[PDB]
């Protein structure tokens, strides 16, 4: 195991960072978790607000997908989110950098590349996300355990979808309320 | 008390402390009170603790009592409880607070507050008791179908065990209902509830069996309770007499068989049921049990029975043929550069459009360049809007992008910048509700035609694929016949014929014998691709039952290695020819082996050994063939027949060769002639 | 701890509670620091409470100590006392 300081989307750190792999054991997949969150309204959302939080996401998934072409690898994971696909209100550009990632994921299976973008729900185990977790629950996402988060991980693994959402909803609490958003009509 | 201890002294803020430990191991009945697939404490069961404590330091009387954000009951280990009582102020009165903290928990994490309220001495002197003998039920009371009640609070969430499902007849008189309760089971052990929190859960439940709420289907729970006074003590059964105190209000008034009063409420306010309020306790799973795979389900719409019309504006950079889908319906109302047009041509008198739309451009470099850009221009386009007075505000703003999406579970092609875009406005969409919508368009201008149509359709986001609209939805993931094939839990397994004699039979199949130990001269493979011959496909059909193993060929990664085996080693990549490598995991023969040339792909390299081991096999072992001879090769653009042309013009062989008329190009291309 | 018993927590005003039974019979000593006439307890035995309970919930120094006015021990059967833990401010000062 290694433990190194890069910035994915630095690209001539992430190349010097690849450059310093051994060649008896080459690069043969990827896992991408990184991400930032910098969260505001659309009419308050800044340039470098937004800027700051494709960093990690997109500008980040480019570089790894233009600076390992010369390696096949088996897997190619993207850490997208949930409120991607919901529409968090507050993180527009959250939303766009996750966005992306999932696309780009179905962006290189045309191409014939191994890739999964996994737009997660809620995990168990932070003021930017305190904020986060409040808006996702607001919405009826409820939180994953740590094993059961990593078991559909494993599972995503043997469907071949580009995009899977794994998530727990509390279905049933926004037909109560009345709150289903048109994207959940059918699990009622 | 059945669950608090002994009062723990406080001088600071003067006053008690009653700590409490909460456990479903202790009492069962704990998590039999559940709410939308949450276990929580009922708001009855603060109001126990409330009169007990509270008759002990002199305030039997509660004024208010007030609970903000509900308990939830995990599993085995719950959270431990604590209620503080305060000092008596110049008038009697004590204030209150409830906490809670989940068990063990380190003293950094705070406690969350569920309970805050003020309590007051009160005199049982004045109306002690009532007179054992009035008609109780009323006369002209309506009988209420009890039957079966207890699925139909399910129904609508309120999951309610064994312990509280104890409401056995009520009736309805206009304003007012009339309820007997009684606990499922009696509590045989000593420490006992005055009432149990069940059996007042179960007299809250006979508001819902009236009409004191509003017909909006949606669960309340008590929120705010004022006035309550218990004198009696001892009441295991009770007869419940519920008011309405206000317009909002509900005053409740139960009585034991006999007529003694043994708690009044002089009003409960119950409101609807936060979403927010929740955490799971999994009791019966109403949604997602521990969670499930989803994915979104691009499903089309079917083809509308009449046209649809809308008043358009397209704003800004017209894709050739756009306009047109939009004018032939009728819609379209004006072109413009940018929104500042629009605003002054429709001040001047111009259409009022219903739909403003917005083309966003494909063929953006997919870089993070042009995302920035991407993003940075809607984000100041929507301020723009948002900002824009007058009726023109009304209108919807359509951002119409060019395969932002993947419809169909296959390889289709995706424009990743304009998907950011796509997200942007996913958010925006809910901040700022109805204002915008996403219609994505595939490269066929039939498509452009169908945009009326698809804005005919109230969805906010929505796709169109050859003139079809397409709205997605979010689906829990199955195993589906007429779709790709499942494999098994096993890590080894392989494509196998089914027997039946059809392609639907074709399975993904346990493979042991992959698995097993080698034998002498054997490794084992890590698949990543095999080829496939038309021999395959004649396994796959053919209805014997014992059919002949699929796949010939491959390439992928050594795991093992057997001892007497030297020139391979775990680690490395080969291709060659071993029987069953339709699956992740294959034993091999070391001799049919070699090493995967740098730069190939695994597909590549899988696609190799048959084709030309048998030509090779043919030209120089069988045929012994040598320069300057002569070669006919039958069907010379397939498989074996493009690997033989290859070769034999290596060889110095003048060849000939047959193919379809449409295949002439693959041959001509391969060095051949039309004389040829 | 000789005099002090578990702390009892305390979620209200945020923190703990040491709850100690002060009596003669249990501790002779207690007596044994008298002023003019009165046997009580000094200000020293305040210190010792601190520094111990102190160092438990990360506030193992004492910046200041105020005493208001002393405690009496009287016959058998002293007085309980009880000791206040507050939250951990924005510093970790309690
Ligand atoms: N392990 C094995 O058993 C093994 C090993 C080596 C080879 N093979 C055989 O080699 C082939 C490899 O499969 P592949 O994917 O490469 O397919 P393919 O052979 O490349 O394509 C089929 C060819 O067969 C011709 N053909 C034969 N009968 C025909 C008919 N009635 N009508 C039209 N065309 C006919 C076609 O002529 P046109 O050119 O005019 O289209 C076409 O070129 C298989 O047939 C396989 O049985 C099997």
């Amino acid at each position: 195991v290694t433990v190194v300081a890069c910035d994915a989307a630095d690209r001539v750190a992430l190349r010097r960072l690849l450059d310093g792999i051994p060649a008896a054991h080459p690069l043969t997949a990827v896992v991408h978790a990184a991400g930032v969150l910098d969260d505001a309204t659309i009419t308050a959302l800044t340039a470098g607000q937004v800027d700051a939080v494709l960093r990690p996401k997109a500008d980040a998934v480019v570089n790894l997908h233009e600076l390992t072409r010369d390696r096949e690898l088996s897997a190619f994971v993207l850490f997208s989110s949930a409120a991607a696909l919901f529409g968090s209100p507050g993180q527009g550009n959250y939303s766009a950098a996750n966005g992306f990632v999932d696309a780009f994921a179905q962006y290189r299976r045309a191409q014939g590349l191994h890739a999964v973008s996994l737009a997660w729900g809620l995990w168990a185990d932070h003021l930017d996300q305190e904020g986060m977790r409040r808006r996702m629950a607001r919405g009826g996402v409820l939180p994953l355990t740590t094993d059961q988060g990593l078991a559909l991980f494993d599972a995503a693994q043997l469907v071949d979808e580009a995009l899977q959402v794994p998530i727990r909803l509390n279905v049933g609490a926004l037909r109560a309320a009345g709150k289903v958003p048109a994207l959940l009509a059918d699990l009622v | 008390h059945p669950l608090l201890g002994g009062a723990v002294e406080l001088p600071d803020r003067g006053g008690h402390v009653y700590p409490a430990r909460l456990g479903v191991r202790h009492h069962p009945w704990l998590g039999e009170h559940a709410l939308l697939g949450a276990a929580i404490l009922p708001g009855a069961a603060y109001a126990e603790l409330a009169l007990w404590a509270g008759r002990r330091d002199g305030a039997g009387r509660i004024e208010e009592l007030t609970l903000d954000a509900p308990l939830v009951v995990a599993d085995e280990s719950a959270a431990q409880l604590r209620l503080v009582v305060g000092p008596a102020d110049a008038e009697g009165r004590r204030q209150l607070t409830v906490h809670s903290r989940a068990d063990g928990a380190d003293a950094d994490t705070a406690w969350t507050r569920h309970a805050q309220g003020t309590l007051v001495p009160a005199d049982a002197d004045a109306a002690w008791s009532g007179e054992p003998g009035a008609p109780w039920p009323p006369a002209g009371a309506e009988p209420v179908e009890v039957a079966g009640l207890y699925d139909r609070f399910a129904d609508r969430g309120y999951q309610y065990g064994p312990s509280f499902r104890g409401v056995r007849a009520a009736w309805r008189a206009g304003d007012t209902v009339y309820a007997e309760v009684a606990l499922p089971v009696p509590q045989p052990g000593s420490p006992r509830f005055g009432v149990h929190p069940a059996l007042l859960d179960a007299a809250f439940q006979a508001m819902s069996l009236g009409a004191f709420f509003p017909e909006d289907g949606q669960v309340r729970m008590p929120f705010a309770l004022r006035g309550v006074s218990s004198s009696g003590v001892g009441a295991d059964r009770l007869r419940v007499t519920i008011s309405p105190a206000g317009a909002e209000a509900v005053r409740i008034a139960c009585v034991d068989e006999r007529g003694n009063p043994v708690v009044v409420i002089d009003s409960l306010v119950a409101r609807a049921v936060p979403v927010e309020a929740l955490t799971p306790g999994t009791p019966g799973i109403p949604g997602a049990g521990d969670g499930a795979l989803h994915h979104v389900a691009w499903t089309a719409r079917p083809e509308p029975g009449v046209a649809a019309v809308q008043r358009w504006a397209v704003v800004g950079a017209a894709d050739p043929g756009l306009a047109g889908g939009l004018d032939r319906a009728g819609g379209l109302c004006g072109a413009y550069p940018d929104l500042a047009a629009l605003v002054a041509a429709v001040a001047e008198g111009a259409a009022l459009p219903d739909v403003v739309a917005v083309p966003v451009p494909s063929g953006a470099p997919v870089g993070p360049d042009a995302v920035r850009a991407t993003v940075l221009g809607a984000l100041d386009l929507i301020r723009a809007w948002l900002a824009v007075e007058g009726r023109l505000g009304l209108a919807r703003l359509a951002f119409v992008t060019t395969s932002a999406v993947a419809v169909g579970d296959g390889t289709e092609h995706v424009d990743p910048v304009s998907a950011a875009l796509w997200g942007l406005v996913r958010s925006a969409q809910s901040e700022e509700p109805g204002r915008f919508v996403l219609v994505d368009l595939d490269a066929d201008p039939a498509s452009a035609s169908a945009l009326p149509a698809a804005l005919a359709a109230r969805e906010p986001q929505l796709a169109v694929r050859a003139g079809a609209v397409h709205v997605p939805r979010l689906v829990r993931h199955r195993p589906r016949p007429d779709g790709p094939l499942t494999p098994p839990a096993g890590a080894a397994w392989r494509l196998a014929a089914g027997g039946q004699g059809t392609l639907e039979g074709l399975a993904l199949v346990p493979a042991p014998d992959a698995e097993a130990p080698l034998t002498p001269g054997q490794v084992r493979v890590a698949v990543r691709a095999a080829g496939v011959n038309f021999r395959d496909t004649l396994i796959a059909l053919g209805m014997y039952p014992g059919t002949p193993v699929l796949g010939a060929e491959g390439a992928g990664v050594i795991t093992e290695v057997a001892p007497d085996v030297a020139g391979f080693a775990p680690g490395d990549r080969v291709l060659g020819m071993w029987t069953g490598g339709l699956g992740p995991v294959a034993v091999a023969d070391a001799r049919m082996l070699a090493r995967v040339p740098r730069g190939w792909s695994y597909a590549e390299a899988a696609s190799v050994p048959a084709v030309f081991l048998t030509a090779h096999y043919a030209l120089t072992r069988l045929a012994g063939i040598r320069p300057g001879q002569s070669l006919l090769v039958h069907a010379g653009a397939g498989g074996v027949g493009m690997a033989t042309l290859q070769l034999a013009r290596h060889l110095g062989v003048e060849v000939y060769a047959t193919a379809s008329r449409g295949k002439w190009d693959t041959l001509r291309g391969l060095g051949l002639d039309d004389a040829h």
